[PDB]
């Protein structure tokens, strides 16, 4: 019992519910068997938060796995997943802002 | 199915002329 | 009786009417009971294999 | 001596909708009223509201959920 | 990308006296054939009505039909009491046409369903020449799940009452004024209420009173007993 | 020889999904032991069951192991993880 | 679909079929809607009227 | 809910089981134009029977 | 106007029926009804007064 | 490993008359050819009824048939 | 002289949820799957009697009909949540008996119009070894549009 | 968040209200997490309006695909679509020749 | 908008009522973004007219293909037709232009 | 065909015993 | 078929109105 969260959205800031797949490997956590069994959990509204057991888990998304050690008390999920995926692919408008910066000031009377 | 019904139906027309008089 | 203060009791209430309906079940299945009898309604038999 | 009117209710519409314990027909004391509503497909975070009178501490109810599934997999 | 397909998917029959069978590892001799209708989506009836002298129809209503469901079994001819004939004998034990086996499939993408199942027809086999003379034979299996459904365990819920509201019978009208009787209001939450495709219907169990009534009952008379 | 465990998913709730248990033909402690592979199904995530000492096989979906069991009674993952 | 047939010196009879969802089929289910309760049509075509009352 | 009462019922049976129950709830006129032809005939046999007397 | 009271023979163990003064079976047509098939007729009043004798 | 499959089937007709048939064996010079169609399971008619809008079916009876057998006999 | 032949037609589906699957481009994993039944016309009963005598037949009516659309869609079997089992009840979950899914066809010579279509018959793949083993299947839809125009 | 809009039309300067689509890569905005979801926008009687998270975005009109970055507050589609085609990300920081000389123009409020 | 005229007729002297296609390529003008839309247009009683925006147009008719460009004021259709051009003109000057007056919009002094 | 409507001549006879007698 | 029966059965009822009145 540790909880994993996150708010969800698409490009537009409208949430995003598709489900989130949580599993592991076997192993023993307090004494107890945890399975391989794919616990899978809608966003409400956008808001995903999933009861987490410490130790390794694995998360699934469309296309993508990404391997977590679920910390012992409480942490945001895309602080697990962010080492895993790939930064979004640089484009101009930082050097076009400069370019078209740089003014000889108008400063009319009218 | 139709003209089965319409030939039974022809033959008690027959049948009937003898309990009936017009 | 079921013990209403514990789940187990719960299970053995469900686990009874789930019983009661199998009984249902089978009772609609099951012809009725035919007898003959005769003129001074003496019993002749139970009639069994019927078209 | 008879068990109480322990009763179960089922709201599906096939079925005897209140049935007791004992065998006694408390389902014909509703007056016609039926449990008319099912729970939706993909229905997440329900609030179910109760109320009791003449009941004592430590007695129970249970609320009962069925999972049927149109396939042997997939769907959720 | 380079990868094998070897799917997790395990297959088992439960029989009608708890004798079980793995048609995927075939540890009893018995093997799923490869020929299968009638997994995934049941059969549905869906009809409509000619809207007059217009365009299209419109919509009536759908129904879900039994789940007839066609396969064959795989099964390996070896000796003492691993012939073919014990073990067709042993699989024909498992099925009846009045009561249900239950065929059981597991996958890691969505666990573990059951489907209810019964003979439609008898298993057949083909005898072109003495099947106890052929290294394998196919027994084909035409079964009906009359309930048509893929089953997990029903959730249960504990509902506790905390108030005593018992009340005194004898001074009310009958029947009794609700609106003046003691009450208790209990809250239950359910996360997740009905994740699957189909509907629902709940049920309840609710406990009866736990104190014994005003009369006594006579077998053969109505018993004016309820009011007090 | 009573074995016991607690099973869970990786939220927590119980698991109970259905091992097995089978062995070889023999005997212990005058009974013959047969090669029927029981499956015992979890309640509320605890499963407890009884199983004759020495060789035992378990299985769980995929997964297969060879125990073997102590006279002592002891917990099913000490006893899988010894494999 | 409808029918209707006249009759010299005698009663004639029609029918209509319709569906449930047609806001007139809902019209003469309703009884408690009709305060004055018969229902009556008229089939007009070619100077011709059919008229009666439901049974 | 309309009510009233139980007028016919009907329990027919083959060598294939139950073909299970006509219930008639209310008074129906018979299906069988045929048989409303004999209803009828069953009421003047019974007025022509109370003419010749 | 009163709420529904209920005949003794009610309450009884084992006991199944119908008296008049309670109504309860329902034959629902609505989903998952379990009804063959149905024909339901409503037949009007047809006639206003009646004329007797001879 | 590595087994001829010859199995101890025995097959015999008795005729109306007492008259025995080996069929196996043939030293009556009849044999049972290839093709058999109703040995093991007799025929079975399972009926189920489909009312309503209620999904699936419902169980009335099944009856075990009258069994055909189709074979055939080589005579040299 | 000499072309290829490559139309701009874009096929979508807008599921009863409002999920959307883009049928020709495939980024949901699904496609549609060669032979189509019902697209470019819906089916017409026109009435003729030949009564007596006379040479030919009278004209009494034509009445277009509830449209039967049969295809198919071929679902490929990736990785992760991305398997033919994932994209399978996906695509089972855009499609209902009661409600309407919208199949949206745009071409550039003639715009944008939509179909309203419902299930007429449960989606079923052939199942000769496990789906899941297979590294594509087909899925095949017999689909009904009860309103049988394509509209704006 | 950000409003980004344009007004489109056709060559007869009638409305046309085909469908936008918007898409980025699956990354963390404004504490958020930010999916792959195709967004489908249609214009209403010629008017685009659409919502748009800070940063990256994909902008798919029938053939053409433009890769854009979002501003941090409310602008025209088209500047964003014309700065994607007309400044790659290889630009060598070629200065415009002073924009085109700013093309010599600036208004106060 | 600039309003273009045809009068359309067959060789025995009766009107065509067969239509005519107008389109463009995807550009920004005045306030305004024009679309790839194939607007299809029947002369009435054989007269064409269309109004259309200035600058790049393409039209069709049956098996041909012309660019035309518009005229800033009211024209016959067949002079557009016979000075019609060989192959598109480019952007790439007004994509520069546009990214500038955008970026300048986005931020004014 | 003819087979049906004999059947169902057979069920008619057997219900006009309700409305008659010798 | 049943069917082809009850289609003429109900016609049959409605044309008997011609004759007949509660």
């Amino acid at each position: 019992t540790v909880t994993i969260t996150a708010d969800v959205r698409d490009v537009t800031g409208q949430p995003d519910n598709q489900q989130w797949v949580f599993s592991t490997v076997l192993r023993q956590q307090d004494g107890s068997i945890l399975t391989q069994k794919q616990v899978r959990v809608n966003p409400v509204d956008g808001a995903l938060s999933v009861e987490l057991e410490p130790g390794f888990a694995i998360v699934v998304y469309g296309e993508y796995r990404w391997f977590i050690e679920v910390p012992e008390t409480d942490a945001g999920l895309w602080g697990l997943i962010a080492t895993s995926v790939a930064v979004p692919p640089d484009t101009s408008a930082e050097l076009l802002a400069d370019a078209v910066n740089g003014y000889l000031d108008a400063n009319p009377p009218s | 199915v139709d003209d089965a019904i319409a030939v039974k139906n022809n033959e008690v027309n027959k049948q009937a002329l003898t309990y009936t008089r017009r | 009786a079921a013990d209403m203060t514990t789940l187990a009791g719960h299970q053995q209430l469900w686990d009874t009417v789930m019983k009661r309906r199998q009984k249902r079940e089978d009772e609609r299945i099951a012809p009725p009971l035919i007898r003959l009898w005769d003129g001074d309604y003496k019993l002749r038999g139970q009639l069994v294999g019927e078209r | 001596t008879y068990p109480a009117e322990n009763v179960v209710v089922d709201s599906d519409p096939r079925e005897e909708q209140v049935s007791s314990e004992s065998g006694s027909p408390i389902w014909e004391r509703m007056n016609s009223v039926r449990f008319l509503h099912y729970i939706p497909p993909y229905t997440g975070e329900v609030t179910f509201k109760l109320s009791v009178s003449g009941a004592v501490p430590g007695q129970i109810a249970t609320l009962r959920l069925p999972r049927a599934w149109s396939r042997p997999w997939g769907l959720e | 990308a380079s990868r094998l397909l070897d799917p997790d998917t395990l297959v088992e029959l439960e029989g009608v006296n708890g004798e079980w069978f793995d048609l995927t590892n075939g540890t009893e001799g018995i093997y799923l054939a490869t020929e299968v209708t009638g997994l995934l989506d049941p059969p549905v009836k869906a009809t409509y009505e000619e809207p007059g002298n217009f365009p299209g129809a419109r919509y009536l209503n759908h129904r879900v039909l039994r789940r007839d469901l066609v396969f064959g079994v795989e099964i390996l001819n070896d000796e003492n009491d691993e012939t073919w004939l014990r073990r067709d004998s042993a699989w024909r034990k498992a099925w009846s046409f009045k009561r249900d086996a239950k065929l059981h499939i597991t996958t890691g993408e969505s666990g573990h369903r059951y489907l209810k199942v019964r003979l439609f027809e008898s298993p057949t086999t083909d005898m072109v020449t003495d099947p106890r003379g052929r290294e394998v034979n196919i027994t084909k299996m035409v079964v009906v799940a009359g309930d048509p459904f893929w089953y997990e365990d029903d959730v249960v819920y504990p509902i506790e009452v905390q108030e005593d509201t018992t009340f005194d019978p004898n001074p009310l009208p009958w029947p009794w004024p609700q609106p003046e009787l003691p009450v208790e209001d209990i809250e239950i939450t359910v996360p997740n209420a009905n994740p699957t495709d189909n509907i629902i219907w709940p049920k309840w169990t609710l406990p009866g009173s736990s104190e014994k009534p005003a009369e006594p009952y006579i077998p053969g008379l109505p018993w004016l007993g309820a009011p007090k | 020889t009573t074995v016991t465990a607690t099973v869970h998913d990786i939220s927590g709730r119980p698991d109970d999904s259905h091992w097995t248990f089978s062995s070889d033909l023999r005997e212990q402690d005058g009974v013959i032991i047969t090669p029927r592979v029981v499956r015992v199904k979890p309640f509320n995530g605890e499963l407890a069951l009884t199983l004759p000492p020495g060789p035992v096989r378990v299985t769980h979906h995929q997964d297969r192991w060879l125990i073997d069991v102590p006279e002592e009674d002891s917990d099913l993952w000490d006893l899988i993880e010894a494999a | 679909s409808h029918k209707f047939e006249f009759i010299e010196n005698e009663t004639g009879t029609a029918s209509i079929t319709i569906s449930l969802d047609h806001y007139l089929a809902k019209w003469i289910a309703s009884h408690k809607g009709r305060a004055r309760r018969n229902v009556h049509v008229s089939f007009d075509k070619q100077g011709a009227r059919w008229t009666g009352r439901m049974d | 809910i309309f009510v009233e009462r139980v007028t016919k019922l009907t329990y027919e049976w083959t060598s294939d089981g139950p073909k299970g129950w006509t219930i008639t709830i209310g008074y129906k006129e018979p299906e069988d134009p045929i048989l409303k032809a004999f209803e009828l005939i069953q009421y003047i046999n019974s007025n022509l029977g109370q003419l010749g007397i | 106007t009163g709420l529904p009271t209920y005949p003794g023979e009610y309450y009884t163990p084992g006991f199944l029926g119908t008296y008049p003064k309670a109504p309860h079976v329902v034959f629902m047509e609505s989903p998952y009804t379990g009804i063959e098939s149905s024909k339901f007729t409503y037949t009007e009043a047809t006639d206003t007064s009646f004329v007797l004798g001879g």
